[PDB]
């Protein structure tokens, strides 16, 4: 699972 | 370069239709060129470029998670031995994401940070470098794997540095760094407690300064604080 | 090949792990290379080559599709111009995707089909066969258009043939050639009363042999059915 | 536009 990045 | 000979204007206007066509390694493929020919790139410019990588890595990424996942799975206890292939594969795949991030930090290291002076570009590439070094350090094993990941940090950190001297707290960069390294140390340096007070302390400073901003601003900013509190949602 | 030094169950092993990874063009890659082992696939090997392929040549027509539309309103009135970009990244896109068809067909004819005695071999490579000519099609309009037609008609009228032949009227291989070759009659060929007629007399026909089958057959036939009704309520 | 094939 991948948290929220930009 | 296989884009040598190809105008730099002509690169741009390719990677805006790669994007359109979701051809991404095109679409980095051009960019990449762009960059060597070896001016500054514009705001719009540094999107293209941030956007076409992202989108090969974010691939490669998956893809080695799926195969590290089946060769863990492998090599636990009851389970058939397989041979070599899921380990092949799966090293195939982390040395092709080696070489992409190989190649982005090339670029900002030859020349793209040196000759970058305004917050706006020189924390935008410190951030890209701090994000390829991280994907470096998620597939890391070897001798290197705490330089790896202080070669993040340390790009990160100067980011940090600039953006809060020289940027707004709503800052679309400056939020974006924020999230970005918070995430760095939730899932890279084992600091999970970093990574939460990052994100709360710039949430909340971002939240007082909105009324500022105009509409489209608010959007841009509050798009980012979103992220910003859906992370905080997973992690407490 | 550089598959050349991989053994053939490693190549099968890697091409399913690709597709779990979804990386379609090193599944397609793997597939070649266990083709290219010379000896015959299996129903499952034939599956595997047939997905990675149309998977990578699907992405490449959706990129196709989009470009090209990009390129027709560039070239209405009142659009400015803006130079040989456009049209010259569609035939990037264009030529990469002719080179996929032309590798697919070569391991068609070099020698898949002509060892393929059985009919489910022999029909599935034949409607491949039909399916790679079609995509040379969709892109194709210099002096050989017409042959490419004739070349993607005439592989799926033998694999038609066969089909009536040797298999029931819901075999999924039979069902799913007749999807495709009346998609190729509405098309390509610019006959969209054959593509109905043959979409509504196979439905019709594999409906009323329904009855002999298991239920795992039944699922699997119903399935293709409904891809033959879901085309005939797109055109009528 | 695609309609459907296998
Ligand atoms: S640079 C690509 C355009 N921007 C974006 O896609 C979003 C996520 C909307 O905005 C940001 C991207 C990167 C950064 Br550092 C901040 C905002
Ligand atoms: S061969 C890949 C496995 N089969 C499929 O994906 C579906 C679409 C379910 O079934 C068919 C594929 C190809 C053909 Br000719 C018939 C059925
Ligand atoms: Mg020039
Ligand atoms: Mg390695
Ligand atoms: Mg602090
Ligand atoms: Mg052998
Ligand atoms: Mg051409
Ligand atoms: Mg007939």
């Amino acid at each position: 699972g991948f948290p929220a990045t930009v | 370069g296989a884009m040598g000979s190809m105008e730099r204007a002509s690169l741009i206007q390719k990677a805006k239709l790669a994007e359109q066509a979701e051809r991404y390694e095109d679409m980095a493929a051009f960019m990449k060129g762009a960059v060597e020919k070896g001016e500054e790139l514009s705001n719009e410019e540094r999107c293209l470029l941030s956007v076409a990588y992202k989108n090969v890595v974010g691939g490669q990424r998956a893809a080695w998670r799926v195969l590290s996942s089946i060769e863990q799975k492998s090599n636990e206890e009851g389970s058939e031995e397989k041979g070599p292939e899921v380990r092949e594969y799966r090293e195939k795949v982390e040395t092709e994401l080696q070489g992409v991030c190989d190649t982005v930090l090339g670029l900002l290291d030859s020349h793209l940070i040196k000759e970058a002076g305004d917050a706006e570009s020189r924390v935008f590439y410190l951030k890209m470098k701090g994000d390829y070094y991280r994907y470096l350090a998620e597939v890391a094993t070897g001798d290197d794997k705490k330089r790896i990941i202080d070669s993040a940090r340390s790009a990160y950190q100067e980011a940090m540095d600039i953006s809060k001297k020289e940027m707004p707290p709503t800052n679309p960069i400056r939020l974006g760094l924020a999230l970005n390294f918070s995430v760095f140390h939730y899932e890279i340096a084992n600091s999970p407690e970093e990574a939460i007070s990052l994100a709360k302390t710039t949430f909340d400073e971002a939240m007082a300064d909105l009324h500022t901003l105009s509409e489209d601003s608010y959007k841009d900013s509050t798009l980012i604080m979103q992220l910003l509190r859906d992370n905080l949602t997973l992690w407490t």
